[PDB]
């Protein structure tokens, strides 16, 4: 259960003494980074983006692979080189999350074009996250991944705070209504509505987690949830009648 | 909460929500009156009333000779 900030780790971490907590691929590098160079290291990249990065790649990609490569790569290069491109060709190609499950996704026409960057994905309001690619093709049930992700938060929350443990729960059944169309468009409206309560209001950054991949879900992708709400009046509203 | 009240199977959106009031009729109700809604000739009662009283002093005259 975490703890708040202030106090910060450095200045009271385990056992109430200084403790630095680092990623193992951060510290992996360093070695490497001081035997061949911190120039050698910023040879690569655009500007405060230097160095390279390891990439997992997965969805629908013909091959899913775990890759070293160039920071700032673009993802049309870095799918279609190195992964074999996009199961049924780029065309295909209906959305991805490009830094692992808490970043906000992409459609085709903002990832065609932008770079693999942290100060490139931020501005296409997005985020480099872990640089984990997951690819979804024209055929994906879109408002069900995202299901799915909402309910593996629900699951992952630790419910010490009150906005993410109490909300969790709720996105959850509004992403599930939301699957069957037993939604209304105002509730679109509530649902961002309610992202916006958890967001930046808890104690850790988990409901940002958690808020972050509907909000792009129905910035990008409003016209589906949409079709499929009132969809379900030719199968729900016939015996109503 | 008001969805679960008025809403029906299949609603779509709030503002289809049915409103079934005590409401006045199409095209509203009847006009009503308003302001206040209102004899013989004196002469007619006069000559009535001198004709029957003559009629009487006439018996008069007739009884008063019989008595
Ligand atoms: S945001 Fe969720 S997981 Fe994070 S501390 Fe609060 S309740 Fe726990």
């Amino acid at each position: 259960k975490p703890r708040l900030k202030p106090p910060f780790p450095a200045g009271v971490g385990l056992y109430g003494c200084p403790t630095t907590v680092t990623n193992v691929e951060t510290v992996a590098v360093s070695p490497t980074i001081l035997r061949r160079g911190p120039e050698w290291f910023s040879s690569f990249g655009r500007k405060n983006n230097a160095g390279t990065k390891l990439f997992c790649i997965s969805g629908h990609v013909n091959r899913p692979v775990t890759v070293e490569e160039e920071m700032s790569i673009p993802l049309k290069e870095l799918i279609e080189r190195h992964a074999g491109g996009v199961r049924g060709g780029w065309d295909n190609l209906l959305a991805i999350i490009p830094g692992g499950s808490s970043v906000p996704l992409l459609p085709k026409k903002i990832c065609d074009g932008v770079l693999m960057d942290f100060d490139a994905l931020k501005e296409a309001q997005s985020g480099l996250g872990t640089a984990a690619v997951i690819v979804m093709d024209k055929s994906t049930d879109v408002i069900d991944a995202i299901a799915r992700l909402s309910y593996f938060y629900k699951h992952e929350s630790c419910g010490q705070c009150t906005p993410c443990r109490e909300g969790t729960g709720w996105l959850y059944d509004i992403m599930t209504r939301m699957k069957k169309g037993d939604a209304r468009l105002e509730e679109i409206d509530m649902l961002w509505e309610i992202t916006k309560q958890i967001e930046g209001h808890t104690i850790c950054a988990l409901g940002d987690a958690a808020a972050w991949p509907v909000q792009g879900l129905i910035r990008h992708f409003r016209g589906e949830m949409e079709e499929r709400i009132k969809s379900a009046g030719g199968k729900k509203k016939l015996a109503a009648t | 909460t008001e969805v679960l009240k008025r809403g029906f199977p299949g609603m779509k959106s709030v503002k289809d929500m049915p409103i079934v009031q005590d409401a006045p009729p199409p095209g509203g109700f009847p006009t009503i009156r308003i302001e206040r809604r209102l004899g013989p000739t004196g002469v007619a009662i006069f000559a009535g009333l001198a004709a029957i009283m003559g009629y009487g002093f006439y018996k008069l005259h007739e009884q008063r000779q019989e008595k």
